[PDB]
RNA sequence: UAGCGCCGGCCAACUCCGUGCCAGCAGCCGCGGUAAUACGGAGGGCGCGAGCGUUACCCGGAUUCACUGGGCGUAAAGGGCGUGUAGGCGGCCUGGGGCGUCCCAUGUGAAAGACCACGGCUCAACCGUGGGGGAGCGUGGGAUACGCUCAGGCUAGACG
RNA sequence: CCUGGUCCACCCGUGACGCUGAGGCGCGAAAGCGUGGGGAGCAAACCGGAUUAGAUACCCGGGUAGUCCACGCCCUAAACGAUGCGCGCUAGGUCUCUGGGUCUCCUGGGGGCCGAAGCUAACGCGUUAAGCGCGCCGCCUGGGGAGUACGGCCGCAAGGC
RNA sequence: UUUUCU
């Protein structure tokens, strides 16, 4: 089914009288290559207790990539934050030409070809959401057509 | 010049198992049947999770040690493989499988592609007639591979393309283990092949 | 079922704090209140109701919602008669959003009522028994109603969305649909079925429930009873 | 004044769209009734009509969205996602019917003024024209 | 004939010994004051191979001079305020011109190099033949929506 | 007394006469400078008392320039909203200053507060935008060296640019 | 009142 990506785990700190009280933050991926993406981030005490915090958020945060031939219908640039990325649609035999980030999510997203650039700050965490919201407003011919009928 | 040193130690690494020899990667021995770990000190420790690089890396160095050549002309043929019509992965493969040494260990003439390379550098191989000794040398469809008159006695050849008498041919390929001659029908595709490679990987290596 | 022009209560309704979002229900104002057009309260009533048989019929949960004191006693009434749960204390965080929790809450009550009633009630020290006393009054005050939902509900009925925002919130992000007596103080385009009217009044509020109480309970395979919720509305008056 | 009248009208349109306006009034003028007409034709609005204000022409353009939606904030997507002007004063953008761009991969669209009239830039492309590029839409 | 660099992170490749904020390493963060995958050696390993590595310089990553493609309340960044010259920009309707702009045809755009095909040297490098594209500019013809210009009209800006 | 700006009403007049604005020109808190005058109070410097390990300070007693006026210079500043100007567009609520109307409300100009959408690194902003847009000007391009050196222009000088 | 350094 579903397959999961660590994306990245930070440490994270908290001074306290006494000492530094840490945690942990995982960015995880879930997808199953078929157009069906999810991204999670979720701290704990421990490193798996969040990892698995974080696939169990992913599971729950689902897009509907409208994948099309390995590609993407369109190009589409996102700012989140101060994070901007910019997905282009490629032919075959391009492969996935991405950084990390963007890229676990676009690969278990079943894209398989596409160009990528990311601008402006570039925090995994922001630019993964990023992604996630271009993947997201991401539209079809069809939806086009059907937003503009009658 | 080619690699040379320890073989059955690259499959170990690879993981996969890669027919650098012959009879041997058949027999249980190669390695792979018997640890089939990577070579050296820390061979069975834990293996902890590869950084995409080492992904990319070792797709690359699996094919490429597949086929035996430097990776100065594998990546030459990668960028023409890039620059022409076409999927740049087929075609990559298309290219490395029209090198003289590979058509020759395909058609059965050598047992390895080392073997195979061997042949074509002392001029046992021929290609339309004239005789081709470059291991490079780039088969085009069309083109009849032929042993050499005078090589046809070679004990080797013999054994080798006594072997052949049963065993079939890639289906851009023709044997006629007759004549000791071998034809090539056309550009295998990546689904003639069946190589233990990932090509979207190794097209992403070489974009970073 | 039904009954329409009944100005003989609704309509018009809060100050002039009101919530622009709301303009296309307000008829006009006249010496401060708003006053609601009631030809489109019916004509969301019709909708609305639509989709109450819809659930109804089909065997579908609807939790009742008023903690405000307008509707505190009625919510209950009306919500018993149908075997519809109901929140009329407080609103928990997370009853929807947390609800395989704040579930556990109800296990425990049971489990509670269960101690007492005669098996060991009177085995441990009077004072860990009548500390115990206590979480029973207590989950019994908070969970009275929500003690019937043993799942999400298909659907909740909202009296104030204002007043009652976090609940509709939790709806809202879990999918569930909204269905809500509201007026001027509010967001209606938060409101998947809205019956824009006096979102305070015992009288007011009465009628709407008790109708969709009739309404749920037939279309259900039963047989329409008189609301004995009206003896509220008497006595409020 | 209006140092853009056509920006102007984009904008317009696009802070009505912003919050959901039914109608949304721009100061009338011929080419901007033009621009219109293509917004129309291309289905990114109901349509616009001729309106007087103050005894001044206007143009009533009729938005349009997209349906209710579900979870929070259930409003309507967009059907005009993207509009935005290119060509402005001070700063003017004209291209050959060759350097025609492409607006989201023909999702979108784009308008040019030619000597053969406003055009969408397929229209264009069609009668083989170029000219200003007027403004870009999805 | 087989060599050279590397194995703390960036970055593919780990252990033992020696050393003890020393001797040294170092592109950046940093490493060494007795358990150092970071110093030196050894074993092992990764990378490339008649090469490998260093130093220097150009472009890249750098949307870090931002035309594509950035900014200025508190991060660097609004002029102390105004009056106003040059300049930049300019509301609505009609008509003429056709300068900008758009279109077609034509001339030019050497060869080499670049792109494609076929071919010569056993391959390739290298080279032969052929094909394709090509900004800009000249000339001829055409279009007129927008910018321009000229002429006329308007009152929503402006002023009285 | 002389004199600038500005808001509202009526819709009367002109008919795009508009916006911005490198340079120029003018204005520009305090201190400061030149000439003359004035000088109660205050008070750099300074002269003393005290406090202190010391006290070139904070506290107390005096006190000159200065603070004041006229004329002429200087031109700087946390000269701050640390937010260039103009125009259009985008929920409301509440307080307030000033004008009109059919005046327990409506309409305009201005000053505040809370906030829709939206924006923002965040703080926060939000019809008095830091939102959405068009025009023009000014300015920024890591920290220290340094607002220094040099050159030029300005100034009586201090010193400014 | 004042009342340093570590
Ligand atoms: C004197 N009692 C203190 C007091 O209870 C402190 N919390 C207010 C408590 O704080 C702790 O619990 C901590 O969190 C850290 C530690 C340094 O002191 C711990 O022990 C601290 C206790 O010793
Ligand atoms: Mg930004
Ligand atoms: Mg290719
Ligand atoms: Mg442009
Ligand atoms: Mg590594
Ligand atoms: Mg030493
Ligand atoms: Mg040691
Ligand atoms: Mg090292
Ligand atoms: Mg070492
Ligand atoms: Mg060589
Ligand atoms: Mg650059
Ligand atoms: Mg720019
Ligand atoms: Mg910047
Ligand atoms: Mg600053
Ligand atoms: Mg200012
Ligand atoms: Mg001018
Ligand atoms: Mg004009
Ligand atoms: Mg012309
Ligand atoms: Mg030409
Ligand atoms: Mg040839
Ligand atoms: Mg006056
Ligand atoms: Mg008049
Ligand atoms: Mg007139
Ligand atoms: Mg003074
Ligand atoms: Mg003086
Ligand atoms: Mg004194
Ligand atoms: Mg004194
Ligand atoms: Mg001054
Ligand atoms: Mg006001
Ligand atoms: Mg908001
Ligand atoms: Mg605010
Ligand atoms: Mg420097
Ligand atoms: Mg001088
Ligand atoms: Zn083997």
């Amino acid at each position: 089914d579903f397959e999961e990506k660590m994306i990245l785990i930070r440490r994270t700190a908290r001074m306290q009288a006494g000492g530094r009280r840490f945690r942990f933050g995982a960015l995880v991926v879930v997808g199953d290559r078929q157009g069906r993406v999810g991204l999670g981030f979720g701290k704990a005490p421990e490193v798996p207790l969040a990892v698995q915090k974080a696939g169990y958020y992913a599971r729950r945060n689902m897009v509907e990539v409208p994948l099309q031939n390995g590609t993407i219908p369109h190009e589409i640039e996102v700012e989140f934050g101060a994070s901007k990325i910019v997905l282009k649609p490629a032919a075959p035999g391009t492969g996935v030409i991405a950084g990390a980030v963007p890229r676990a999510i676009l690969e278990l997203a079943g894209v398989t070809d596409i160009l990528t650039k990311e601008l402006g700050s570039r925090n995994p965490i922001n630019i993964a959401y990023a992604t996630m919201e271009a993947l997201r407003q991401l539209r079809t011919k069809a939806d086009v057509e059907r937003l503009r009928k009658g | 010049g080619r690699y040379i040193g320890p073989v059955c130690r690259l499959c170990r690494r690879e993981g996969v198992k890669l027919y650098l020899k012959g009879e041997r990667c058949y027999s249980p021995k190669c390695a792979m049947e018997r640890r089939p770990y990577p070579p050296g000190q820390h061979g069975q420790k834990r293996a902890r999770r590869p950084s995409d690089y080492a992904v990319r890396l070792r797709e690359k160095q699996k094919l490429r040690r597949i086929y035996g050549i430097s990776e100065r002309q594998f990546r030459n043929l990668f960028e023409e493989a890039s620059k022409k019509k076409g999927v740049t992965g087929s075609v990559f493969l298309g290219l490395l499988e029209s090198r003289l040494d590979n058509v020759v260990y395909r058609l059965g003439f050598a047992v390895s592609r080392r073997q195979a390379r061997q042949l074509v550098r002392h001029g046992h191989i021929t290609v339309n007639g004239r005789r081709v000794d470059l291991p490079s040398y780039r088969v085009r469809p069309g083109d009849e591979i032929a042993v050499a008159e005078k090589s046809r006695n070679l004990e080797l050849i013999r054994q080798n393309l006594e072997a052949m008498k049963g065993r079939k041919v890639g289906p851009w390929l023709s044997l006629d283990v007759e004549g000791m001659k071998g034809k090539f029908l056309r550009l295998p595709d990546r689904e003639d092949l069946a190589l233990p490679v990932q090509e979207n990987l190794v097209i992403e290596f070489y974009s970073r | 079922v039904k009954e329409l022009l009944e100005a003989g209560v609704h309509f018009g309704h809060e100050r002039k704090r009101w919530n622009p979002k709301f303009a296309r229900y307000i008829y006009a104002e006249r010496n401060g209140i708003h006053i609601i057009d009631l030809q489109k309260t019916m004509e969301e009533l019709e909708r609305t109701f639509r989709f109450i048989e819809d659930l109804a019929m089909r065997g579908g949960t609807i939790l009742f919602v008023g903690t405000k004191k307008q509707a505190q006693d009625i919510v209950r009434m009306e919500a018993e008669r149908a075997g519809m749960p109901y929140v009329n204390q407080r609103w928990l965080g997370g009853m929807l959003t947390n609800f395989k929790t704040i579930s556990q809450r109800v296990h425990r009550l049971e489990e509670l009522e269960a101690l007492f009633a005669s098996p060991e009630i009177e085995e441990r020290p009077k004072k860990e028994q009548v500390r115990l006393k206590h979480e029973l009054e207590r989950l019994q005050k908070y969970l009275s109603g929500f003690r019937l939902l043993k799942r999400l509900p298909d659907a909740i009925f909202v009296v104030d969305p204002t007043k009652e925002a976090i609940a509709v919130r939790e709806a809202r992000k879990l999918f569930i649909p909204v269905i809500a007596l509201a007026d001027t103080d509010s967001d209606p385009d938060l409101v998947d079925y809205i019956i824009p009217g006096n979102d305070d009044a015992i009288r007011s509020i009465q009628l709407i429930l008790s109708r969709a109480v009739d309404l749920i309970i037939q279309a259900r395979g039963g047989v329409v009873e008189p609301s004995p919720s009206y003896a509220l509305v008497q006595e409020a008056e | 004044m209006l140092t853009d009248p056509i920006a102007d009208m984009l904008t317009r349109i696009r802070n009505a769209t912003r919050v959901y306006k039914e109608s949304t009034d721009v100061p009338a003028s011929r080419f901007k009734e033009e621009i219109l007409r293509i917004l129309a034709r291309e289905g990114f609005i109901k349509g616009y009509e001729r309106v007087d204000v103050d005894g001044k022409p206007y143009l009533r353009v009729y938005l349009k969205y997209g349906p209710r939606r579900q979870g929070p904030d259930p409003r309507p997507e967009q059907v005009i996602h993207h509009i935005r002007r290119i060509s402005k004063p001070g700063r003017r953008v004209y291209v050959g019917v060759k350097e025609i761009p492409r607006v989201r991969r023909g999702l979108g669209i784009a308008i040019l003024s030619t000597s053969k009239g406003v055009l969408t830039d397929r229209e264009a492309r069609k009668l083989g024209v170029g000219g200003e590029l007027i403004c870009e839409v999805w």
